[PDB]
């Protein structure tokens, strides 16, 4: 089969600059009718692979002539001018040159921007779940840059991890921000035998946590 | 206009068998190798079998044995035939015209799974602490104990990406959770109002909340 390589990251960018994404090809694309068969597509979360460039440089529809594509018959590379906040994804490469079909593993771009802490807010559970007997604590901790962050919950001011569960957005199209859930999940009747709860952040913005918090009593 | 439509996903039990189709506008499939590929969660396209102008089919070794590719010339329907069914076949399918410029359709679910599809319960996400709420105010909605995925929340009709943040599922115990927030200004809301819309195809159900201080 023919193989196709490509990094899992590149450099991160910054808005307006460009980016370069290599990949390469253990046989060549060059067809001896002069057309070379490489293609890229780029994958967002939620949405469906969308073609780039194929025949090596040519534009699919839609796409922009800030993207451009070049290479040898095996060694490629995608350049993106003037990135923009849209642009955040996974770019594949891959061969229509022959069957099998192969694909690339794809290069996620990442898009470099100021630091911003975390906008946290808290959520006790809604009355409609408690009248099932389940009860989940919610916290939100969004829009911050870097993507690294720490979540950390109190239950009257003691230190609980256990029934934690975490969900990590990819970078997002518009602001170039990263964002989490935190979810607290316990049963109702422990739930009632606790008045404060603690939602708390550590994000490299700022030496002391973001911390929000609730008493269910009230 | 050009494109391709895949349908015949759904549910099947493992060793089950299941039948997709795929119709086109504006590309004649006979003409083209055809092919069916595969993404599955954690990894990047899989091919699954191609039928070549005159009719010779290909398949991996993954598959070959018990999925079938075919076309109706005719009526210019492509087909996938699957058996002996997998839970590692669990994928969104794709059929493709890998040639020249490649066309692929939106792809079509298939869950090999012995667990039954469930519909979501949906929970509003409201501030309640003390009654104080900033400039903006962040809402959201929980969406827990649904198989399969996906669900599809939006948010006043999509008038408001105003922020919206989709958090992807997590799978507990075999059920999904997932969640949505979205951030308006506090002049707007709860002074209008905030409605969370959370689709579930799969279960034949959609949840309207409206959220309230
Ligand atoms: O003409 C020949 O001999 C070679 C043709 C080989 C061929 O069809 N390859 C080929 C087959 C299928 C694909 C599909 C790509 C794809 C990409 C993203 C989403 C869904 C599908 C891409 C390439």
């Amino acid at each position: 089969d023919i193989v196709m390589t490509q990094a899992a990251f590149s450099n991160p960018v910054t808005l307006g600059t460009s980016a370069s994404i290599s990949c390469r090809s253990t046989k060549s694309l060059l067809h001896s009718n002069g057309i070379t068969y490489l293609y890229w597509y780029l994958q967002k979360p939620g949405q469906s692979p969308q073609l780039l460039i194929y025949q090596m440089s040519n534009l699919a529809s839609g796409v922009p002539d800030r993207f451009s594509s070049s290479g040898s018959g095996t060694d490629f590379t995608l350049r993106i001018s003037r990135v923009e906040a849209e642009d955040v994804g996974v770019y594949y490469c891959a061969q229509n040159l022959e069957l099998p079909p192969t694909f690339g593993g794809g290069t996620k771009l990442e898009i470099k921007r100021a630091d911003a802490a975390p906008t946290v807010s808290i959520f006790p559970p809604s009355s409609e779940q408690l009248t099932s007997g389940g009860a989940s604590v919610v916290c939100f901790l969004n829009n911050f840059y870097p993507k690294d962050i720490n979540v950390k919950w109190k239950i009257d001011g003691s230190e609980r991890q256990n029934g934690v569960l975490n969900s990590w957005t990819d970078q997002d199209s518009k602001d170039s921000t990263y964002s989490m859930s935190s979810t607290l999940t316990l049963t109702k009747d422990e739930y009632e035998r606790h008045n404060s709860y603690t939602c708390e952040a550590t994000h490299k913005t700022s030496t002391s946590p973001i911390v929000k918090s609730f008493n269910r009593n009230e | 206009e050009v494109k391709l439509v895949e349908s015949g996903g759904g549910l099947v039990k493992p060793g089950g068998s299941l039948k997709l189709s795929c119709t086109a506008s504006g590309i004649t499939f006979s003409r083209y190798i055809m092919s069916w590929v595969r993404q599955i969660p954690e990894k990047r396209l899989e091919w699954v079998a191609s039928i070549s102008s005159g009719g010779i089919t290909y398949y991996p070794d993954s598959v070959k044995g018990r999925f079938t590719i075919s076309r109706d010339n005719v009526r210019n329907i492509l087909y996938l035939q699957m058996s002996s069914l997998r839970s590692e076949d669990t994928a969104l399918y794709y059929c493709a015209r890998g040639q020249g410029r490649p066309y692929w359709g939106q792809g079509t679910l298939v869950t090999v799974s012995s667990a039954k599809t469930t519909p979501p319960s949906v929970y509003p996400l409201a501030p309640g602490c003390g009654d104080t709420t900033g400039s903006s105010v962040t809402l959201g909605c929980l969406v827990k104990g649904y198989f399969p995925e996906s669900v599809t929340v939006t948010w006043n009709s999509g008038s408001l990406s105003s922020s919206v943040h989709t958090f992807p599922a997590l799978l507990q115990s075999g059920l999904y959770t997932m969640s949505s927030s979205v951030t308006v200004p506090s002049s707007t809301w709860p002074s209008e109002t905030v409605t969370c819309s959370v689709a579930h195809p799969a279960s034949s159900t959609t949840v309207d909340k409206k959220l309230e201080p």
